[PDB]
Formats: structure tokens, C-alpha cells, sequence
């Protein structure tokens, strides 16, 4: 059917077929949605397909596929500077011509046609409010339909009382760190974590402030009961293995998988039962990076629909994360104060010039910053700047700077979580 | 130990870079060209060793991650020589890949398309760029190296082919076409009034191939003679300086140029000539003398066959009443690495 | 030294003597001075050396080689009768 498919092009071009009445991806003729970058339909299964790729990226920073079709042959890589998308040969070979990518491969400063600074082009031609549609296209996954999350009517300001978090898979306590941001009364933090370097990074930075568990799973619904009674609990699953970042790829949802799972069984143990209508909250976070089928599978457990919510429009990083929550307000627009450093440059220091306004974690491009005419990495306090961590936050204990940079990247980002944790403020005690 | 690395980078969280992909040692020399991963020293001279060598029909020789013409899985593109082997798809790729790839009989490789998911195995980009680079600082003595052209980056190729016609040869090789009127060979007999002007009239070429006769004399023009007028019209034929294309040439010699004229003719093409023989049961039928930049030209070279032999060879046909035939199938699979540079299209 | 450590660390010694290798009892385990508290027992402010990418063993090495703060404020302190002030 690849013949019949090219077939259905050249009709296209003869006027004979509508560009938008065919699935530009792969050719097929079950057309249920449109192509939100550019023009064409979309059927389903490449929905799907752009799903699980369209954020996907290379060691080398790039786009591990083609944007056209998250799939294609040979790609053709960008040479705008901060644009990591690839073009593969075969989809060139339709909307531009069949001589133009062997063509525009000689062309050495060579710019996409997202970055085209034409725009249009002859049968293909690029859709106006790409970003509205692109942010709209996560509004579209209504494949997975569900009851809006329950909203509780606000407690008065004399009877709030403080916050009781359980907290799973902490890492280096960004959740405590950011509700001490918000002036939130914390009555106690219970934190399950295995790695000891991060331990240590919340046993100094929180002083007296945390009570500390062992394994997750080893956490009976017995433990839970006897911890008091929580009224937030947060989690989010490794993406370690979970991304396509990481060479070593052997599963996709062996380990991780099993540890969504207990933050599940531990949201349920903490729950508080039907008829008692006291305030209860849960966040769960995972990466965009992931299974379609995996991603339908956390939705029916946690029974919600993910609300996408990437850190740029707040941070110095590219940190699009999904997060599943009962949280209010977690849908609404993000605000970025003027604290929040958007300029890569800002969070740099003295002495430092970055070519890059936004880093993505992962001869070639390694490392981000030109510095003294020389490529060398962020450095590990800048790091935590991108994030939004307060300065020198993760300089505990004696670890080497390749520990201590992993140890940061796996971290949430500090202004989005205190987007999505500022209305707990409408429930509980404040300093 | 390659079924170990599955562990070694999933549990131990080790980057595929630190391990050889090839054998599953644990001490690379240096990186693997075509994919993602280490590779160790006695790999790396395997693979440079099997790194353009293809079969009779028209395939790679070997497996081309690795180098093991063992086991071979076919690659389901009419432009792809690319072959494989089953240790390798199951190692790298998990744990039953390659008997699935094996029964599904219409599989594209990795290097034709990538949108498969891959267990562990992950392609380089650029990888055409990464193969030239790695030849050039990991090859003893590197030679006339041209980096390998895309697919639908590969033009038809324009052949001179001088006191031979090679149009029957190459189209056979798919390299030519027969349904073309307009010739994409120039062939010529007589060369001696040719002037530069007149190669360059006869539009730019890819190609340029050069044969003395054999014994059967058509005319009596020393043998040395014709090897001069190759250098010559080699020399025209060359592209204009700062052309990035690949440009080859290839000159054969059926053993008609004693040993003086032949080491003049060793001087005057910059190398020392590869002798390819027919054994046939062990014995020597015929043999052939080349020069050219052709990839992999150097390692058909069969240094058993003693010059005394060949002088022997040389004595018993000129004095037999036969009429003398080309030797079409010695030099016919010394065009086959150019499958990689240029259009190829059969019937 | 028990001052200077960080919470969570109780230290066996009262001084430490540069010029029981590792001076701490963390959570029943013999542990290093972190970089920090090495800063804060020289008295230099709180996370000064943590500039660039380096590793634990050269910073370390870096803090062990410089002058005692607060011993170079004793001798530094009575050149504000000679010079101007902010
Ligand atoms: N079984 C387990 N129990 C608890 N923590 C675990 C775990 N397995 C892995 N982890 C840790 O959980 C983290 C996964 S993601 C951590 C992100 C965290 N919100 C932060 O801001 O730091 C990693 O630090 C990982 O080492
Ligand atoms: N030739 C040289 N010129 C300048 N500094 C040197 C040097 N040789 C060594 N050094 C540096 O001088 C220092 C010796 S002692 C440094 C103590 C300093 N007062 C402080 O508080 O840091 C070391 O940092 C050493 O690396
Ligand atoms: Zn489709
Ligand atoms: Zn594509
Ligand atoms: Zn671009
Ligand atoms: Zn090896
Ligand atoms: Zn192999
Ligand atoms: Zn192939």
C-alpha cells in the first residue's frame, strides 16, 4: 500500500484529493483529527505514535525521529540555533519536491521549516497558532473521558490548620522545600527514599523537620494509619529508564512501573473514607516521554486525566511533565514571577556567556555554555538555578559532580511545584 | 560475553559507550562507527579488514555490525547491501528479535528505517561521516577514501572506459541502464589525437576505466602505449579542483606488460599492482593485473601467485590457436563497492 | 567542632587537626567533614567553595591549604585605624 499511498499524493497535488482529507504521517485514509503543526489529517494510531515521540530526544540533542511523521528514514537535522527538530527524507521528498531535499542537503546553513523564515512553501505550508493548537492537542486526549476531580469547599481562615504531607519517591525533599517557599505550616513530613545522598540532602537542609522511612514498598497500610492522618500526598515514578534519554532501554515499565504501584497502594491507604469529607490532596508526576498504553493505565488507576505542564513558560529548562492531582486550580494558566529567571544567561555565573536560552537535560553539542572560548557544562549551582532550587542547595556531603548533577536532573522543578502547590494555601495554616 | 551487556547497561547503569557492542569486552579502543557503543581493538581490525568486502551476487560479506558472515540476515531494500546476523539482533536488540525479523521475510534494517523501537541497540546519526572518520584515524596507512553517499543522494554514474567497452559489464551490475537511448558510457577505441578540450567536450565523468588487450593482438601499439594514454586522459578526466564528488579510476592489465613496463606503470599510477586470479581445483586458469582507488581493491590481492607463474601462465596462452577472450568476471566484482557511491536500478 | 557540623551529625571530637582518620559518628558510621563544615571550622562563610565542577577530593584539598579566618581577622583588624572604611 505504499505505492497506493504516494498514489494518493500525486492526486493530492493534481487537485484531486484535499491535503487536510489525508494523514500526512503515514497515508492513511481514516481521518479523525488534524495535524496540529502543519497541514493535513491525522488518524488515530499516529496520534498515538506522536504521543509517545514527539518529545522524545537523542543523545545529541536532537529529535530522536522525524517531526512529520515521529517515525521516516534518514532525518535531515536543524541548524537553527536552539532548534533540536529532524525532517526525514521521505516526507521532504512529498510537501517540498522530490528534488529539493537532495537539494536543500547541499545547503549548508540549512533551517527547518518550522524555523523557515518564508514560512510557506508550496504544498506544504505551516498552520498559524501552531502553539495554541500544540497546547489544545493535550486538551484533545479526551480518549481517556473521566468525572472532573471532586472540589471541596474552602475551610475558614481561624479553623486551617498545618499541613500533614506524605510524601513518596522524595528525592531531595522538593516538596517540603517548596510549601516552606509558601509559608505553609508543615505538622510533619514523612518521606520514603532509598538513595542515601539524598537522605542526607533533606536530613541537613531540613533541620529537625523530617521523619524518615525506608523502602516504599516494605510501607504497609498499618504504617499509614499509625502516621496520622495525611492531607497531601505527592509521589513521582522514576524516569531514569522511563525516558528514551537513557541508552539502556531493556524494559520500559520493568522497576518503574512497580513503584507507580505503590505510590497507587499508598494513595488509596491514605485516603480518607467515603461520608468523611475532611480536605485530602494527592499529586502524582511522571514524564511526557512515555507508553500510550502506559499513560491509559496511570489515567484508569489514578481514574484522571494528566494535565501536561512544561517549565518554560516559568523556568530556564524544558521540563514537561504530566502530573495526575486533585489539586485546585491545577489546569490554570502558569504565571512566572519575576524572581523565576526565563534567560538561561541569568541563571549563569559571573564570568559566563551562554549561546543557549534554554537548556534541555540530558564535536557534538555536550555541553551548553561558551565560556572563555571554550564548550564546557553547566556548573552544578547553576543547575539548581535552572531549576529554581535556592543557591548551593545540593552542596551536602562529600559526592562527586557526576553524582551530584544526576542527583539534581530528577528532580521537579521548583517554580512549576509551587504553581501547582500556591491554592493549598486557601486550606492550611500559614507562618 | 554479549549476552552479559543486557545486564551490564540495564542494572548496572552503565553507558553503552563503556562496553564493546561486538563481542561484549569490556575494554573498547575506541567507539563503534555505524551504532551506538564501544569497540575493542581486535574488532576494530576486523571490521576495517571486512569493512567494504561484498559477495558475488552483490551483498555485503560480512555482518555489519560486527563482521560475521556466519549467520546473514537479508535487508529487505533494493538499495541496501546491508546484511546481518542473529547473535547481534537478539543480543543487542532482545531476547527474540531475530527469529521474528527472520519470519517476517520483508524487514527493513535499522540504517533504511529506524521508527521500530530498539530494545538497546541505537543507531548513530551522521553514521556515513562517522564510518569515513573512523577509517581515516583507525586505518595503518589510510588511502583515497570518499565518504559514503545517501541513497536518494546517489545519481547515475558517468563512465569513460577506454580500449574496452565496460557497457555490458556495469549494466549487468544495474550500474548502466538498457532502457536509455542517450549512452551513460562513453566508450573509446582510439585516444590519439584527444585532446583535453575534447574530455571535458564529452561532459564530466565518475568513473574512468582503462584495459590493455589481450594476447590476440588488434593492433601492434606497444603495451606501454596505451597504459600512457590512460594517465593522460585520467589526468582530463579528473574533476575541477574543490569538487566534493566521488571521483575513481581503474586500470587492468592482462598480463601483456613485462616486468620493466610494468613496474614504470607501478610508478607512473602511485601503487603496487593487485593481482586477481581464476583458480580453478587449485590451479591457476587466468589472472589479471589492476590498478585503482576502488574500495577494498587492495585486499582481493592474492599474494600466492609468484610472478615466475604468471610468466609461465603468459608463455602457454600466447602459443595456444584460441582467439582471446576478455576476462569479464575477475574485474566485473571490483565495481561492486560503488554500489555505495552511485545509482544502481535493475530489471 | 559539634557547632560546625551539620544537624543530623554529632562529632566524637571536639577539635579537628589538619596539617579515627574521619572525625564523625553519623548514624552509628564513621563519615568525612563534609566541604561545607570544613568551610565553616576554618570560619570562612557558608558554602564558599562551591564555584565550579570540581570534585570532593581537590576541594577538600583546596579548603585544607588556606589561613584560618578568624585568626587573620585577629591580625588584620588593627589595619582599620591606618585605612578608610565603608
Ligand atoms: N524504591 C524507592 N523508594 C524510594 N525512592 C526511590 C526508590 N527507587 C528510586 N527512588 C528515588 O526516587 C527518585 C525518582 S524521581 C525523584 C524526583 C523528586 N521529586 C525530586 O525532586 O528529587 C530518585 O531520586 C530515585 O533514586
Ligand atoms: N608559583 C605559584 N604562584 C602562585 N600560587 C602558587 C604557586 N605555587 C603554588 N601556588 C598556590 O599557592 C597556595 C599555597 S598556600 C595557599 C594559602 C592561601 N593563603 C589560602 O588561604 O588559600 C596553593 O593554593 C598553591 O596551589
Ligand atoms: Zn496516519
Ligand atoms: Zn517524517
Ligand atoms: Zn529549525
Ligand atoms: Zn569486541
Ligand atoms: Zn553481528
Ligand atoms: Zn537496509
Amino acid at each position: 500500500d505504499e505505492r497506493t499511498r504516494e498514489r494518493l499524493v500525486y492526486e493530492v497535488r493534481q487537485k484531486c484529493r484535499n491535503i487536510e482529507d489525508i494523514c500526512i504521517s503515514c497515508g492513511s485514509l481514516n481521518v479523525t483529527l488534524e495535524h496540529p503543526l502543519f497541514v493535513g489529517g491525522m488518524c488515530q494510531n499516529c496520534k498515538n505514535c506522536f504521543l509517545e515521540c514527539a518529545y522524545q530526544y537523542d543523545d545529541d540533542g536532537y529529535q530522536s525521529y522525524c517531526t512529520i511523521c515521529c517515525g521516516g528514514r534518514e532525518v535531515l537535522m536543524c541548524g537553527n540555533n536552539n532548534c533540536c527538530r529532524c525532517f526525514c527524507v521521505e516526507c521532504v521528498d512529498l510537501l517540498v519536491g522530490p528534488g529539493a531535499a537532495q537539494a536543500a542537503i547541499k545547503e549548508d546553513p540549512w533551517n527547518c521549516y518550522m524555523c523557515g523564515h518564508k514560512g510557506t512553501y508550496g504544498l506544504l505550508r505551516r498552520r498559524e497558532d501552531w502553539p495554541s493548537r500544540l497546547q489544545m492537542f493535550f486538551a484533545n486526549n479526551h480518549d481517556q473521558e473521566f468525572d472532573p476531580p471532586k472540589v471541596y469547599p474552602p475551610v475558614p481562615a481561624e479553623k486551617r490548620k498545618p499541613i500533614r504531607v506524605l510524601s513518596l519517591f522524595d528525592g531531595i525533599a522538593t516538596g517540603l522545600l517548596v510549601l516552606k517557599d509558601l509559608g505553609i505550616q508543615v505538622d510533619r513530613y514523612i518521606a520514603s527514599e532509598v538513595c542515601e545522598d539524598s537522605i542526607t540532602v533533606g536530613m541537613v537542609r531540613h533541620q529537625g523537620k523530617i521523619m524518615y522511612v525506608g523502602d516504599v514498598r516494605s510501607v504497609t497500610q498499618k504504617h499509614i494509619q499509625e502516621w496520622g492522618p495525611f492531607d497531601l500526598v505527592i509521589g513521582g515514578s522514576p524516569c531514569n529508564d522511563l525516558s528514551i534519554v537513557n541508552p539502556a532501554r531493556k524494559g520500559l515499565y520493568e522497576g518503574t512501573g512497580r513503584l507507580f504501584f505503590e505510590f497507587y497502594r499508598l494513595l488509596h491507604d491514605a485516603r480518607p473514607k467515603e461520608g468523611d469529607d475532611r480536605p485530602f490532596f494527592w499529586l502524582f508526576e511522571n514524564v511526557v516521554a512515555m507508553g500510550v498504553s502506559d499513560k491509559r493505565d496511570i489515567s484508569r488507576f489514578l481514574e484522571s486525566n494528566p494535565v501536561m505542564i512544561d517549565a518554560k513558560e516559568v523556568s530556564a529548562a524544558h521540563r514537561a511533565r504530566y502530573f495526575w492531582g486533585n489539586l485546585p486550580g491545577m489546569n490554570r494558566p502558569l504565571a512566572s514571577t519575576v524572581n523565576d529567571k526565563l534567560e538561561l544567561q541569568e541563571c549563569l555565573e559571573h564570568g559566563r556567556i551562554a549561546k543557549f536560552s534554554k537548556v534541555r537535560t540530558i564535536k557534538d553539542q555536550h555541553f551548553p555554555v561558551f565560556m572563555n572560548e571554550k564548550e564546557d557544562i553547566l556548573w552544578c549551582t547553576e543547575m539548581e538555578r535552572v531549576f529554581g532550587f535556592p543557591v548551593h542547595y545540593t552542596d551536602v556531603s562529600n559526592m562527586s559532580r557526576l553524582a551530584r548533577q544526576r542527583l539534581l536532573g530528577r528532580s521537579w522543578s521548583v517554580p512549576v511545584i509551587r504553581h501547582l502547590f500556591a491554592p493549598l494555601k486557601e486550606y492550611f495554616a500559614c507562618v | 560475553g554479549r549476552d552479559l551487556i543486557a545486564y551490564e547497561v540495564k542494572a548496572n547503569q552503565r553507558n553503552i559507550e563503556d562496553i564493546c557492542i561486538c563481542c561484549g569486552s569490556l575494554q573498547v579502543h575506541t567507539q563503534h562507527p555505524l551504532f551506538e557503543g564501544g569497540i575493542c581493538a581486535p574488532c576494530k581490525d576486523k571490521f576495517l579488514d571486512a569493512l567494504f568486502l561484498y559477495d558475488d551476487d552483490g551483498y555485503q560479506s560480512y555482518c555489519s555490525i560486527c563482521c560475521s558472515g556466519e549467520t546473514l540476515l537479508i535487508c529487505g531494500n533494493p538499495d541496501c547491501t546491508r546484511c546481518y546476523c542473529f547473535e547481534c539482533v537478539d543480543s543487542l536488540v532482545g531476547p527474540g528479535t531475530s527469529g521474528k525479523v527472520h519470519a517476517m521475510s520483508n524487514w527493513v534494517c535499522y540504517l533504511c528505517l529506524p521508527s521500530s523501537r530498539s530494545g538497546l541497540l541505537q543507531r548513530r546519526r551522521k553514521w556515513r561521516s562517522q564510518l569515513k572518520a573512523f577509517y581515516d584515524r583507525e586505518s595503518e596507512n589510510p588511502l583515497e577514501m570518499f565518504e559514503t553517499v545517501p541513497v536518494w543522494r546517489r545519481q547515475p554514474v558517468r563512465v569513460l572506459s577506454l580500449f574496452e567497452d565496460i557497457k555490458k559489464e556495469l549494466t549487468s551490475l544495474g550500474f548502466l541502464e538498457s532502457g536509455s537511448d542517450p549512452g551513460q558510457l562513453k566508450h573509446v577505441v582510439d585516444v590519439t589525437d584527444t585532446v583535453r578540450k575534447d574530455v571535458e567536450e564529452w561532459g564530466p565523468f565518475d568513473l574512468v576505466y582503462g584495459a590493455t588487450p589481450p594476447l590476440g593482438h588488434t593492433c601492434d601499439r606497444p603495451p606501454s602505449w596505451y597504459l600512457f594514454q590512460f594517465h593522460r586522459l585520467l589526468q582530463y578526466a579528473r574533476p575541477k579542483p574543490g569538487s566534493p564528488g566521488p571521483f575513481f579510476w581503474m586500470f587492468v592489465d592482462n598480463l601483456v606488460l613485462n616486468k620493466e613496463d610494468l613496474d614504470v606503470a607501478s610508478r607512473f599510477l602511485e601503487m603496487e599492482p593487485v593481482t586477481i586470479p581464476d583458480v580453478h581445483g587449485g590451479s591457476l586458469q587466468n589472472a589479471v593485473r589492476v590498478w585503482s582507488n576502488i574500495p577494498a581493491i587492495r585486499s582481493r590481492h592474492w599474494a600466492l601467485v609468484s610472478e615466475e607463474e604468471l610468466s609461465l601462465l603468459a608463455q602457454n596462452k600466447q602459443s595456444s590457436k584460441l582467439a582471446a577472450k576478455w576476462p569479464t568476471k575477475l574485474v566485473k566484482n571490483c565495481f561492486l563497492p560503488l554500489r555505495e557511491y552511485f545509482k544502481y536500478f535493475s530489471t
